[PDB]
C-alpha cells in the first residue's frame, strides 16, 4: 500500500497515527504455535525492518507517533535504524510549560531550542529527526492554549469526560473571550511569543491550519464530531488578524534566511554561547525564567535571542562586540506593524533611532512576557 | 513518443522541458513561465555557452519558448543549459545544478526489478543500488567484449528512492545488456535476469545477462 | 556628561525656592579645570558667543525647563507642600525607599493647569524599569528625559514626529511602566484618556 502510494500518486512521505501499536509482537511466535506472547514490544518489529530498509520506502519521510492507547510510550525510543522521524512530544510539553510561566524548565526549553539531543544524539539520528510543534488537530489550538485554564467538551455529548485533561495553560488573567486591554495585549504577546519558539528551534517546526490568525474552538479541545464552522478555516476572521499572519510570515522568512536556524548537525559550543540578564552568565535554577543564547551565522553576522517569561519586566545586558552594534528586528511587545521591522516601513530608521540611547551601551529594555531578535551589524 | 521534465529553478519558478523523438532527429522545446523578479527576457546559454538562443514570447508574454535541434546518429547524450537575465545574473535549479535533460533514453520505471517488455515494445531497466552513487548501462552486440553502448544514469531522473531506472525505445541490434556501478568499469550481472549468457573467466569473472 | 549636566538643570529648575545660575553655564561654559580665577582678563572668563551655536541643543533644554517651570504652578509655591498635594514613591509607587543605599527619588504632585506631573532621578549606576502611579482613566506622556537624544530630551509641539514619538514608547506607558538609564531624570504629564 506505501509503495502503491508513492508510485502511483506521487506522496513524499507519511505520518503513522498510533505507531507503537506497530512494534507489538504477532502472536505466531508463541510456543504453541512453533514447536513473548501477543502484543509484547519488540526491539526489532518485521514491519518497521521491512519499511526502513524497502528500496523504494527507504527514501522518503516517516514520521511515527510514538505511543498508543494501550500504555505504550515510546518518545525518544521508537525502532529508527536511524530513519525514522518522531512527532517531539516532550517539547510540546516542555515549551507549554515555559512560556506561560514555571519553575524548573529554563534548563529544558534551552535543550528543546537545541534539538533535543538528549533524545536523539546518542542513537546517531540529527536534529532534523525532531518535529517540533506546540499545538495540533487534536487539543486547543493556539488561540484557545492563551484563553481557556480548562477543556469545554460538552457539545460532544459525553459529560466532559473525553479530551485531554492537563493541557498546560494559562488563560493570561481572565476565563473566556471577554477580558481587558491587558489580557488581550498579553494574549498577542504570548502567540507570538510561541511562533518565535517555534521558529527559532532546531528540528522541523510545525503547526496547524489556522493557528496563524489565531482560529479559536471555543474551549473544546476534542473536536472529532463537528462538521460545522468550528473546524472549518474562516478566511473573513482571517482579514481581521492580518497583524498576527504578517508576523508569522516575517518569521519564517527569517527562518530561512538565516544559516543557523536550521542545522545538518547539533550546535557546538564554538557556535552557540548561553547568556541571562548579563552576557556569559546563564541562569540554570529552579526559579529561572529568562533563557538566552547568541549564535554565529554565516550571512547576517551574529543574531541574538531572549525570552523573557517572567512576570517582571527586565533591562538586559547584551554581549560586548567593539567595532560593532545590535541592530532590533523583533520584539513581540511593540504595536504592529513594529513587531516586526522591515524596510517597507517607512518609519523603520526613525523607530531604530528611538531606541539609540539604549542600544548604544549595549542593554535592551523588555517587558514581562516577550522576546526579542537582534542583529549584529559593523559600527565605524 | 516525448518526454516531459518540469525542473524547480533557485527564483521559484519553473522551467518545462520536452523531448520528442520528430519523424530520426531530435527536437528540446524550452518553455518559462511566469514573471516576478525578472523582466528583461532571458538567453538559453549551454552551461557557459559563449552563444546563446533568446527566449521568445509564446502567447502574448505569458510564456517565453525556444526550439533547438539534433542530427540523429547521435549516440544517447545529455543536454545542459542556464538562464540568464539581461543583468548578468545566472538561473539554475532548485539543487543549484545545470538543467540536465536526456536525449536518446526515457526516465523508465522502478518496478519490477530486472528487464521489462511493454505493449509498445519499450524496454525497461530498473535495479537496486543503496550505495552506489552512479550506475552505467551496458549494451552487447552478437559476437561482445566490450559494450556496443554505454549509457549513463543522470541521479535526479533515472532514480526513485534507491532504484536505479531507465527506458530505451528499442534494443535491436543488442543482444546482452550488464550494470557498472561506481567508477569501476567491471560489468555486473543483473540479480533479477531470468536468462543469463556464458560464465567466461576474461584475463577475470563475468557473466551478462540477455536481452531475449 | 550631558546627562549629568541635564539633570543638574532639572534639579535646579524642579526644586523650591528661588533658581539661580551663572553666566555660561547654559551653554556648558569650561574654564580649563580652573576653579579660581578671580585675576584673569582673559578669553577664558569671556562669554564665548562662537560656541553657543554649537551647544544649542543644550541651551534649547534650559530655555525650555525655565518655560515649563513658568508654566506649572506646583513650582512657584508662597507656603511650604503638605502631603496632600505632594506624594513620594520610589521604584514602585508609593514605596519610598530612605535607606543608606538608596540612590532612587521620585514623587507626584498635583496642578490645577497640568493636572498632574511625576519626577523621578536615578543617581543609581544600573537602568531600571519603574512603576508610574495608578491613575483609572488617564495615562502618563512622557515630556523630559535626560537619556534620549535631542532634541527628543524634550518633547513639544514644533516637533513634527511628537505623536509617533509617543506611539513608539505606548507599549512601555500602557502597563504604567517607564525604562531609565543611569543618571537620568524623567517628567510626566497625567493626560485623560477617553
Amino acid at each position: 500500500c506505501l509503495r502503491y502510494w508513492v508510485t502511483e500518486m506521487h506522496v513524499d512521505g507519511f505520518r503513522f497515527d498510533l505507531a507503537s501499536i506497530m512494534t507489538r509482537g504477532c502472536s505466531l511466535w508463541d510456543p504453541v504455535n512453533v514447536y513473548t506472547t501477543t502484543g509484547t514490544p519488540l526491539a526489532t518489529p518485521p514491519l518497521i525492518d521491512m519499511i526502513s530498509n524497502d528500496p523504494i520506502l527507504g527514501d522518503v519521510k516517516l514520521i511515527a507517533e510514538a505511543w498508543d492507547a494501550g500504555g505504550l510510550y515510546q518518545v525518544g525510543q521508537f525502532p529508527h535504524w536511524k530513519i525514522w522521524s518522531e512527532w517531539n512530544g516532550k517539547y510540546r510539553d516542555i515549551v507549554r510549560q515555559f512560556i506561560k510561566g514555571t519553575d524548573g524548565f529554563a534548563g529544558g526549553f534551552a535543550e528543546c531550542l537545541c534539538g533535543s539531543p538528549h533524545l536523539y544524539q546518542a542513537g546517531g539520528r540529527k536534529p532534523w529527526h525532531s518535529i517540533n510543534f506546540v499545538c495540533a488537530h487534536d487539543g486547543f489550538t493556539l488561540a484557545d492554549l492563551v484563553t481557556y485554564n480548562k477543556k469545554y467538551n460538552s457539545s460532544n455529548g459525553e459529560d466532559n469526560r473525553d479530551g485531554e485533561n492537563h493541557n498546560l495553560s494559562w488563560n493570561c488573567g481572565e476565563e473566556g473571550e471577554f477580558a481587558g486591554l491587558s489580557v488581550k495585549r498579553l494574549r498577542k504577546r504570548q502567540m507570538r511569543n510561541f511562533f518565535v519558539s517555534l521558529m527559532v528551534s532546531q528540528g522541523v517546526p510545525m503547526f496547524y491550519m489556522g493557528d496563524e490568525y489565531g482560529h479559536t474552538k471555543g474551549g473544546n479541545n476534542n473536536t472529532y464530531c463537528h462538521d460545522h464552522y468550528v473546524n472549518y478555516f474562516r478566511w473573513d476572521k482571517k482579514e481581521e488578524s492580518s497583524d498576527l499572519q504578517r508576523f508569522c510570515s516575517l518569521m519564517t522568512k527569517f527562518r530561512k534566511q538565516c544559516e543557523s536556524l536550521g542545522l545538518a548537525d547539533f550546535p557546538t559550543a564554538q557556535r552557540l554561547h548561553w547568556h541571562g540578564h548579563q552576557p556569559g552568565k546563564p541562569d540554570w535554577s529552579e526559579t529561572s525564567r529568562f533563557v538566552a543564547f547568541s549564535t554565529k551565522d554565516e550571512t547576517k553576522g551574529e543574531i541574538y535571542v531572549a525570552f523573557n517569561a517572567s512576570h517582571l519586566p527586565a533591562v538586559v545586558g547584551l554581549p560586548e562586540r567593539p567595532g560593532y552594534r545590535w541592530e532590533p528586528l523583533v520584539d513581540t511587545g511593540k504595536p504592529a506593524p513594529y513587531d516586526f521591522l522591515t524596510d517597507d516601513l517607512p518609519d523603520r530608521a526613525h523607530a531604530v533611532h528611538l531606541f539609540s540611547h539604549f542600544l548604544n551601551s549595549n542593554l535592551y529594555p523588555m517587558l514581562s512576557y516577550s522576546s526579542i531578535i537582534l542583529e549584529l551589524q559593523p559600527d565605524d | 513518443a516525448r518526454s516531459c521534465y518540469r525542473f524547480r529553478t533557485d527564483d521559484d519558478g519553473v522551467v518545462d522541458v520536452a523531448v520528442s523523438g520528430e519523424d530520426g532527429g531530435y527536437a528540446v522545446s524550452v518553455e518559462v513561465p511566469g514573471t516576478r523578479g525578472r523582466e528583461g527576457g532571458l538567453v538559453l546559454r549551454a552551461s557557459g555557452s559563449g552563444e546563446g538562443v533568446p527566449l521568445a514570447p509564446a502567447a502574448g508574454g505569458a510564456s517565453l519558448a525556444a526550439e533547438l535541434s539534433f542530427d540523429p546518429t547521435r549516440a544517447p547524450f545529455y543536454l545542459s543549459f542556464l538562464l540568464t537575465d539581461a543583468s548578468g545574473a545566472e538561473i539554475r535549479t532548485h539543487r543549484k545544478t545545470s538543467f540536465r535533460v536526456p536525449v536518446g533514453v526515457g526516465p523508465g520505471s522502478p518496478a519490477p526489478l530486472g528487464m521489462s517488455i511493454s505493449g509498445d515494445g519499450a524496454v525497461n531497466f530498473a535495479v537496486y543500488s543503496k550505495n552506489a552513487n552512479a550506475v552505467s548501462l551496458y549494451l552487447y552486440a552478437a559476437a561482445g567484449d566490450e559494450p556496443a553502448l554505454e549509457i549513463d544514469l543522470d541521479p535526479y531522473i533515472h532514480r526513485t528512492g534507491n532504484v536505479w531506472h531507465v527506458s530505451l525505445a528499442s534494443v535491436d541490434g543488442y543482444v546482452s545488456y550488464a550494470f557498472c556501478c561506481g567508477g569501476i568499469r567491471r560489468p555486473l550481472l543483473d540479480p533479477y535476469a531470468k536468462v543469463i549468457g556464458d560464465f567466461v573467466s576474461s584475463n577475470s569473472m563475468r557473466c551478462f545477462a540477455s536481452l531475449a
